[PDB]
């Protein structure tokens, strides 16, 4: 039940981008790959399909022939290339797989493409330390400020995924500098502060940055 | 002609436990080739129904789908907090595949006042020239809230930005961050940093503050 898609990519206007979709499990069954576009905070638009079995393809005419779908049936991998890019192509692209009698059974997680002239920049990660000023009665809030990066996205986990409850990772905000920033916070028991460590795990794949920041009271 | 899927309502607010139905009208005959998907705030999309009424095997029984002439419906028998999401229909009778405009399903719940927390800039950040002071409003409802900053009792303007999460999947609340950005020199020259919060859940504004001189 897992389709894998290539990572986020920054590309310049007038260039091109090629992303991939593949089933995670060795399969051998004949699937059809459907591709869908979603601009930030907007709806869904069908892009086209590729049937690796026979190379069949079809495209939404709205794309004006800018999209090309190909595949490597040897690895059961489908690829979507977009040409002559402009900022209207900044969007998350999704693939879904269909079988005989089983339409759109599985969806990939999407690939985030940003079309921009600006250079990638990795984030600085700063602690939001718990203190009396972030402690109720028994509950303390703490977090990490992930500042000054481009393009989106960053990912944030806590304690390598062991801490998920009470976590709020805010949507990124574009600063006047043209760089993004966000904070991820979590509430935990105050009594855990002297003994349980809290580390935010931040990844910014466009700049190949990975940082693990320990947040101390 | 391309098939138009007209989805309504585009936004639906509903109490927990409520039976809610979403409608998608096909502009041409799709013969039951109607698919409904759910998209969660983190971007995850999953299949709910296909062939108009067949429930995907991993979806809870409170979801069902039906057809009445050219009208297709997705109904949730009694709404749960985890159902907060955007729902879309899609026809697969013909190409191009076409989607409904979606329905954002919002959850009505009782008023909850926020817990308010404030965080001074880290010394690590100060070493780099800029200072960010963060005020967190956690787990509140409804969404309307006002946050004001005062630095040594003077109201700030223009130097803060807010970010708000989507409704929480477990308790249907929101959280909000207000970040005040100052140069390190401006931060060091002032002393009292206060975040002032107004929300329907609070009788009077709550102010959380710290004095740079004492840490947090
Ligand atoms: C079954 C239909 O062709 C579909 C499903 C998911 C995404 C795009 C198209």
């Amino acid at each position: 039940v897992q389709l894998q898609q290539s990572g986020p990519v920054l590309v310049k206007p007038g260039g091109s981008v090629k992303m991939s979709c593949k089933a995670s499990e060795y399969t051998l069954t004949s699937y059809l790959f459907q591709w869908v576009k979603q601009k930030s905070g907007q709806g869904l638009e069908w892009i086209g399909y590729i049937y690796p079995y026979n190379g069949g393809t079809r495209y939404n005419e709205k794309f004006r022939g800018k999209a090309t779908l190909t595949s490597d049936k040897s690895s059961n991998t489908a690829y979507l290339e977009l040409s002559s890019l402009t900022s209207e192509d900044s969007a998350v692209y999704y693939c879904a797989r269909s079988s005989m009698s089983d339409p759109g059974a599985n969806w990939g997680p999407g690939t985030l493409v940003t079309v921009s002239s600006a250079s990638t920049k990795g984030p600085s990660v700063f602690p939001l330390a718990p203190s009396s000023k972030s402690t109720s009665g028994g509950t303390a809030a703490l977090g990490c400020l992930v500042k000054d990066y481009f393009p989106e996205p960053v990912t944030v986990s806590w304690n390598s995924g062991a801490l998920t409850s009470g976590v709020h990772t805010f949507p990124a905000v574009l600063q006047s500098s043209g760089l993004y920033s966000l904070s991820s916070v979590v509430t935990v028991p105050s009594s855990s502060l002297g003994t349980q460590t809290y580390i935010c795990n931040v990844n910014h794949k466009p700049s190949n940055t990975k940082v693990d920041k320990k947040v101390e009271p | 002609l391309d098939i138009q899927m007209t989805q309504s309502p585009s936004s639906l607010s509903a109490s927990l436990g409520e039976r809610v139905s979403l409608t998608c009208r096909a502009s041409q005959e799709i013969s039951g080739y109607l698919y409904w998907l759910q998209q969660k705030p983190d971007g995850t999309i999953k299949r709910l129904i296909y062939a108009g009424s067949t429930l995907d095997s991993g979806v809870p029984k409170r979801f069902s789908g039906s057809r009445s002439g050219s009208d297709y419906s997705l109904t949730i028998s009694s709404l749960e907090s985890e159902d907060f999401a955007d729902y879309y229909c899609l026809q697969y009778a013909s190409y191009p595949r076409t989607f409904g405009g979606g329905t954002k399903v919002e959850i009505k719940r009782t008023v909850a006042a926020p817990s308010v927390f404030i965080f001074p800039p880290s010394d690590e950040q100060l070493k780099s020239g800029t200072a960010s002071v963060v005020c967190l409003l956690n787990n509140f409802y409804p969404r309307e809230a006002k946050v004001q900053w005062k630095v040594d009792n003077a109201l700030q303007s223009g130097n803060s930005q807010e970010s708000v999460t989507e409704q929480d999947s477990k308790d249907s609340t929101y959280s909000l961050s207000s970040t005040l950005t100052l140069s390190k020199a401006d931060y060091e020259k002032h002393k009292v940093y206060a975040c002032e919060v107004t929300h329907q859940g609070l009788s009077s504004p709550v102010t959380k503050s710290f004095n740079r001189g004492e840490c947090g």
